């Protein structure tokens, strides 16, 4: 639980302030379109990187959170951080 | 005087404690800055000090998030009769329509505030109309205004045109990165053709202009003597548009002093026209031509222009224009002849060692007095470095730094932002 | 270091003065900065900007000719390669010039050398191989002590280039006998083999399902793993010295050993000049964000160029010919190697 | 000189001819009509005529330019000259690839009270609806 979240936070701590805000906006849009699991908007807006990663794991799920974050990284035109996230997931996510 | 936070994660208690020690009247700090910091939880605490302290002069925010209650508090704090704040800067705060309404009301009511900036906000024409209505009244005491990435349209342009014809107080206006187009250019030009307009500096960058917009601006430029600065950068204004502007500016009645244009797809013909303008005109004091394939012919034309003794050109800007040896020889000769040119710039070019020898020899002449030169020393062999150091020894006032914008006045870049 | 009349630190002055007293008988150089906030470079008036500055910040002494260089940024080390072995440095400390490496990696075998090296994009493995050697070895850098974890068998073959691709667990190799092999790190068994060109291929680059190679014959070929179809041939005028593939878009950058650079696009056969020099290029490398590339040549000059059109931003001079370079993943540091030294620069924009 | 009309059809004159004729026009005060048909004068010749007509003593009443390979640039020059002048009363620019923008410029200069243009015939100028709206406002 904590083991994967640690790597995820380290993935989201390379993001600049404006990049961080854009990531939050994209995540908010995705969540609003989603009805399976709802995430409050004020909590998203008030959260920092560590809180963001922990909550993203808490609501979505380890593998699903990694996949969503990789997809958004690709959307922002961030390739290299996406590859780093994929490899660190390969090395952090337990076999299932 | 000045305090700044290059970066920080402030807690609400931290900002409360910092503000507590700034409400004291003994404080003497003029400026502030919070653009890069993260201070969102405690932003509300920032207004009490501006309401209370009397010596505060400037205030800069940015990247933060503001709610409606916060903007109402800002309005009330500005509404105190005792405040003397003379500048504000909001950025990317993501305001709402009611926020623009409140801001317009305080602008018309507050006499101290003489500036305002809204860059990165989503201010649609519905956010332009209330501001124009506030501007129409004769009490408004605004003198500067910045609107970046607002994404206004033609309707905003005509609203601003009506406000400007009605208004008689505003001086600086910047509308950059907006998709106005020829129609908006034409509307503003029509509003500006009157002899009672009192605008002194306007810049329109990335506005999707074309030849037609340049024609409209040139047409409205004739019969005016107040506007003194202009800048149309990063628009596909071809040779023909520059030709029209040169035809308008060739007259003795024009009072245009500074003109900058970057990335405009220029060539040698515009250079011939501009050499004519430089040789003849008597009020142009600056110029910029970057990322333009001016080439040897263009530089030769500008050299034939600056060879004249009448010219009063102060600073010139060349960069990434693709130069060579012969053009550098010609430029060196011209710099030997000229006596008014002070600043200069040459980077992102390919000079041969013979050419660099020529340039240093020209800089050596007693006649020329260049107080700034733009070059990279370390980019050359040791022979060239010691030659340039020798030149630096004579005329100890000369400054050879590759990074331009050194010794440039503060206003030119503080106004724009 | 050499460029300045003399390099000095802030504490150097006090130490010198105290020593002189005891025995009775800008200006101050700076150290590298790692944190991203401390860069504090104002906006021009993660990023795609084109760099506008350089400055040397160290020299590394190896003792013998240098053939290949690599720079890790996740960890700060650097790797130099010579005919007798490999030396591991570090960049954390502050010194004008270095003489005490971080570790030595020797090989004891009669008539055994090394000629190439290559680091994994995750900074966890290090391929090494050379002439008259038993096999191509892979070192495990993640472990608390350097040691070979695997071996890739090869008999009577000399390797002149290497490569890898960590997504599919494929390791590649090229030999002077015009043979390009493959492997699998899970089992270490040859999967395929491509041959038919005695001139061989000096350089190979891997990306997705294609393998681009080139050699003295002045041709570029493309092979696909899935099928066994024949390659697609392109014709050029001079020999090819090195290749690099943009990570963002579809382009292939190469040097023609006559001071020319050309771009090739996979979709269609398009080319255009992007530079001209009087020297012979010996390497070309691509930035991690594809907006600029570096080029080190033989006429004692290091150049940096702009992707959109190919115009050159600036260049730095040196004393001895260079033969290698490598741009960090941060996009900030660039290493180069000439003669018997390996120097380190910094990029600020 | 006592000339009032001059027809020069298909003469193939150039920019240098433009300069010569324009200087002669500025010096003279008797000429009132002038036709320069089927000549590739171009935008530079248009510019020289523009400058030579900018003076307030010019008293020519009618000028025409058919098949001169004009464009939006020459139209901008003509719009610039026309402003502030009340003597020139007739004009024409036919079979030229002028666009919406050139017609808009001409309308902008002509829309003000001080303009004294009376006749304007144009054929094959690749017009559209926007030109119609502008001309409707002008009318």
């Amino acid at each position: 639980l904590t083991f994967s979240s640690y790597g995820l936070q380290w993935c989201l701590y390379e993001l600049d302030k404006e990049e961080f805000q854009t990531f939050k906006e994209l995540l908010k849009k995705k969540s609003s379109e989603s009805t399976t699991c709802s995430i409050p908007q004020f909590e998203i807006e008030n959260a920092n990187v560590e809180c963001l990663a922990l909550l993203l794991h808490e609501y979505y799920g380890a593998s699903l959170a990694w996949a969503t974050s990789i997809s958004i990284f690709e959307n922002m035109n961030l390739r290299t951080l996406s590859e780093k996230a994929r490899d660190d997931m390969k090395r952090h996510s337990p076999e299932d | 005087r000045q305090l700044d936070l290059g970066s920080s994660i402030l807690t609400e208690r931290a900002m409360k404690t910092l503000c507590a020690k700034l409400r004291h009247p003994t404080c003497k700090i003029q400026t502030l800055m919070f653009r890069n910091a993260q201070i969102t939880p405690g932003v509300q605490h920032l207004w009490r000090i501006v309401m209370a302290n009397r010596n505060l002069r400037s205030l800069n925010l940015g990247g933060t998030h503001l709610k409606e209650e916060d903007v109402r508090m800002a309005c009330e704090a500005l509404k105190h009769p005792k405040c003397l704040l003379e500048s504000l800067r909001l950025d990317c705060c993501g305001l709402t329509h009611a926020c623009y309404l409140k801001i317009s009301q305080i602008l018309t009511t507050s006499p101290s505030l003489k500036s305002l900036s809204l860059a990165g906000n989503k201010v649609t024409d519905q956010g332009v109309m209330p501001l124009s209505d506030a501007l129409r009244v004769s009490q408004c005491a605004l003198q500067k205004l910045i609107l970046e990435d607002c994404g206004i349209t033609a309707t905003g342009c005509q609203s601003l045109a009506s406000a400007l014809v009605s208004n008689r107080s505003l001086t600086h206006l910047c509308l950059s990165n907006n998709s106005l187009g020829n129609e908006g250019v034409n509307l503003l030009c029509r509003s500006m053709r009157l002899p009672h307009c009192s605008l002194q500096r306007l810049m329109l960058n990335q506005c999707h202009l074309d030849t037609a917009g340049c024609g409209f601006l040139a047409l409205a430029l004739m019969g005016n003597s107040w506007l003194t600065h202009l800048s149309l950068s990063m628009n596909p204004v071809e040779d023909n548009g520059v030709k029209l502007l040169c035809e308008v500016m060739r007259e003795p009645s024009c009072h245009l002093q500074d003109l900058e244009l970057v990335k405009c797809h220029l060539t040698a013909a515009c250079c011939e026209s501009l050499s004519c303008v430089i040789s003849r005109s008597r009020h142009l004091k600056s110029l910029d031509l970057t990322d333009n394939a001016l080439g040897d012919g263009g530089v030769a034309a500008l050299c034939e222009g600056l060879k004249q003794k009448n010219s009063v050109l102060a600073r010139l800007g060349l960069k990434a224009c693709g130069l060579t040896s012969d053009c550098c020889e010609a430029l060196s000769l011209a710099l030997s002849c000229n006596r008014h040119l002070t600043s200069l710039n040459l980077v992102q070019n390919n000079f041969s060692p013979k050419g660099m020898m020529k340039l240093c020899s020209a800089f050596a002449c007693p006649t020329s007095n260049l107080q700034i030169i733009g070059l990279w020393k370390w980019q050359y062999p040791v022979q060239i470095r010691k030659l340039l150091e020798e030149v630096q020894l004579l005329k100890p006032r000369v400054v050879i730094d590759g990074s331009w914008h050194s010794f440039d006045e503060d206003d030119r870049y503080w106004w724009k932002n | 270091l050499f460029w300045d009349k003399e390099p000095w630190f802030w504490h150097d002055t006090l130490t010198e003065q105290l020593w002189r007293i005891f025995a009775g008988v800008s200006r101050f150089l700076q150290s590298i900065s790692w944190d991203p906030e401390d860069f504090e470079d104002a906006w021009k008036r993660k990023r795609l900007a084109v760099p506008c500055k350089l400055e040397k910040m160290r020299i590394l002494a190896h003792g013998e000719l240098v053939l290949a260089t690599a720079i890790s940024s996740f960890t700060r080390h650097v790797f130099t390669c010579g005919r007798r072995g490999i030396k591991v440095w570090s960049l954390t400390g502050q010194v004008a010039e270095d003489r005490f490496p971080e570790s030595h990696l020797p090989i004891q075998t009669p008539g055994a050398f090394l000629r190439t090296c290559l680091l994994s994009s995750n900074s966890r493995s290090l391929l090494t191989g050379g002439y008259n050697l038993a096999s191509v070895s892979v070192w495990d850098l993640a472990a608390p002590s350097l040691h070979v974890k695997e071996q890739l068998p090869c008999a009577g073959l000399n390797c002149q280039a290497l490569d890898a691709n960590l997504d599919a667990n494929l390791a590649f190799a090229s030999f002077t006998s015009g043979v390009v092999r493959i492997w699998d790190l899970r089992d270490q068994s040859v999967v395929r083999d491509l041959k038919g060109y005695p001139d061989g291929v000096k350089s190979i680059v891997v990306k997705g399902y294609n393998i681009w190679t080139g050699g003295p014959d002045a041709c570029l070929r493309c092979w696909d793993q899935r099928t066994i179809m024949k390659p697609l041939e392109y014709q050029f005028k001079s020999q090819i010295m090195s290749l690099s593939h943009s990570p963002q878009e579809d382009w292939v950058l190469l040097g023609m050993a006559n001071g020319q650079q050309w771009l090739q696009s996979t979709s269609g056969s398009q080319r255009h000049m992007v530079g001209q020099k009087d020297s012979v290029i010996l390497s070309v490398k691509f930035s991690p964000f594809g907006q600029w590339w570096a080029s080190v040549g033989m006429d004692d000059f290091l150049g940096v160029y702009s992707m959109p059109a190919g115009t050159k931003v600036f260049e730095v001079p040196e004393m001895s010919p260079v033969t290698c370079c490598d741009v960090s993943s941060n996009n900030r540091l660039v290493v180069t190697g000439s003669g018997e030294h390996a120097s380190v620069y910094q990029i600020t924009y």
